[PDB]
């Protein structure tokens, strides 16, 4: 075992984003022939 | 540049029928085909997007996507579930890049509702209650039954435990407390047998 | 004196896994290191990198 | 004396629960029904008993874990950790966290298994926790009854087929 | 003559496990022109709930002059 001063439980790692950015949303394009 | 359409036309050059409609690229240009009406589409349609690569095989209503849907966003992400005014919301579920799935419920495009996510690389699952894309409350569980019961920071606090208790199946222990700033686990009591966090 | 088994060898991904548990040593060489966070190996591995 | 009595009384309470999870099992042997039914019995005296989360029997792609008990003809099949194996298969397609068990029922005077029963603990529906040695022995001695329960049916089914 | 023996059939038929191929092909053949929705009796798992004292019944109601 280290001795150090220093240890604690580790974070479960952060869910993933969504293809959002920090938001662009992609949209049908509606022009008529 | 007009869009060509090929199918059934109905007067007034408004499509009215099962068939495909290309678009002019600006990389290829989208191209839709499926039931159409009018000038809008509605019912099982597929849209295909030019630059980015998305396919939505799906339901479409007032040339919106609504109802049951499915896509395939341009990373390999891949939504399956409820959509209202082409926002993803209801329930579904999201397969993402990395593997980790997830099951529950959508409101305004991010995780919002009762639901699950499990993890690819670690096989530990977060199950409660989500806001906004974040994990509020619940328990955190590892791939052999130890777990943690209690409150997560939201999306500000990248969903890390702030208080609740542990319980580990090695050793088969009880503790409870809380996490300190720098991350440092602080319990108010000493460890003590018991049994896993069943709601 | 007695048996005498030889450890494998040590990747980078065990010794970074190995940074972030804190066990006490069971005793035998089959036996999981941790779930959280996740450790590439049995007991084995884990020794070889403290060593 | 108060603390043997104590002491008594905890024992004399363990060897009561045991005497009546033996003796359920006991009678399931003795049920003459048609299979389905005899089957449907079984997973219910396996849940009320055991801590089991569910218990369900039944009569490239990884070939299924269960298939290892047909193919190596082995009668009980304990798996602590589903996480760790990959031949195990999940009936809602999302991967799930627990153990899993599972004892083939094998006809006496012959080899040919017939069916298998399944109790397993998996979250969220589950406790998510091994099961106890007292589970995995419940459950092997209810499949056993079970077993010759399947003989009886047998034997008075090609009974009244060569009546 | 089919429905005297209805009871023992029903009863034999209840009590195999495996999967008795022809009297298995007969009988969804039987169960498809008894107009069974045919997505509930592809296996033989599924096609034990159909045949109960019901069926037999069923046989002569079902008209013989509809074309």
């Amino acid at each position: 075992i280290k001795a150090g001063g220093e240890w604690s439980p580790c974070p479960p790692p952060p869910p993933v984003p969504q293809w959002g950015a920090p938001q662009l949303l992609l949209e049908c394009n509606d022009l008529p022939p | 540049p007009q869009p060509v359409w090929e199918g059934p036309l109905d007067e007034d050059g408004k499509p009215h029928g099962l068939g495909k409609m290309e678009y002019p690229p600006p990389k290829p240009g989208d191209k839709f085909e499926g039931t159409m009406e009018h000038g809008v589409r509605t019912g099982k349609g597929t849209y295909t997007w030019g630059v980015s690569g998305a396919v939505y095989t799906g339901d479409y209503v007032n040339g919106k996507k609504h109802g049951k849907g499915k896509m395939v966003y341009p990373d390999k992400g891949v939504y399956e579930g409820d959509w209202v005014e082409d926002v993803m919301q209801g329930q579904g579920t999201y397969t993402y890049p990395n593997g980790d799935i997830y099951q529950g419920a959508f409101w305004a495009g991010k995780r919002h509702g009762k639901g699950m996510y499990h993890y690819k690389g670690p096989c530990c699952q977060l199950v409660g209650d989500w806001a906004d894309g974040g994990f509020t409350y619940g328990r955190w569980v590892y791939a052999d039954g130890s777990m943690f019961m209690g409150k997560f920071g939201g999306a500000a606090a990248d969903s890390k435990p702030t208080a609740g208790s542990y319980f580990y199946s090695s050793s088969s222990l009880v503790q409870e407390g809380h996490f300190a700033k720098d991350g440092s686990w602080v319990g108010h009591r000493d460890p003590a047998v018991g049994k896993e966090f069943s709601v | 004196g007695g048996p005498l088994q030889q450890l494998p060898y040590v990747t980078p991904e065990q010794i970074k896994a190995s940074r972030l548990l804190r066990r006490y040593l069971t005793g035998r060489l089959d036996a999981p290191v941790s779930a959280f966070p996740a450790f590439p190996g049995n007991e084995a591995n884990y020794l070889r990198a403290l060593i | 004396k108060d603390r043997l009595v104590k002491e008594a009384q905890s024992e004399q309470a363990a060897k009561s629960v045991a005497l009546t999870r033996k003796e359920a099992a006991d009678a399931l042997a003795l049920v003459t029904a048609e299979p389905r039914e005899l089957l449907e019995a079984a997973v219910k005296l396996v849940k009320q008993h055991t801590a089991a989360g569910a218990a369900y029997a039944a009569v490239p792609e990884p070939l299924p874990y269960s298939f290892r008990v047909l193919d190596e003809k082995l009668p009980m099949l304990y798996v602590p950790n589903v996480a760790a194996e990959e031949r195990v298969k999940f009936f809602r397609k999302f991967p799930k966290i627990g153990s899993y068990q599972a004892c083939g029922v094998a006809l006496p005077a012959s080899g040919e298994f017939k069916a298998l029963l399944a109790a397993d603990t998996l979250f969220p529906e589950g406790s998510g926790q091994p099961l106890s040695a007292d589970d995995r022995d419940f459950v092997w001695e209810v499949s056993q009854s079970l077993s010759r329960a399947l003989e009886a049916v047998q034997a008075r089914a090609a009974e009244a087929l060569a009546a | 003559l089919a429905s005297s023996h209805s009871d023992a059939t029903l009863s034999s038929l209840r009590n195999m496990l495996s999967v008795p191929q022809g009297t298995y092909h007969v009988v969804k053949a039987l169960l498809h022109l008894l107009g069974r929705p045919a997505a509930s009796f592809s296996t033989w798992k599924r096609a034990h709930s159909h045949f109960s004292p019901r069926l037999f019944e069923d046989m002569a109601a079902y008209d013989a002059t509809a074309e």
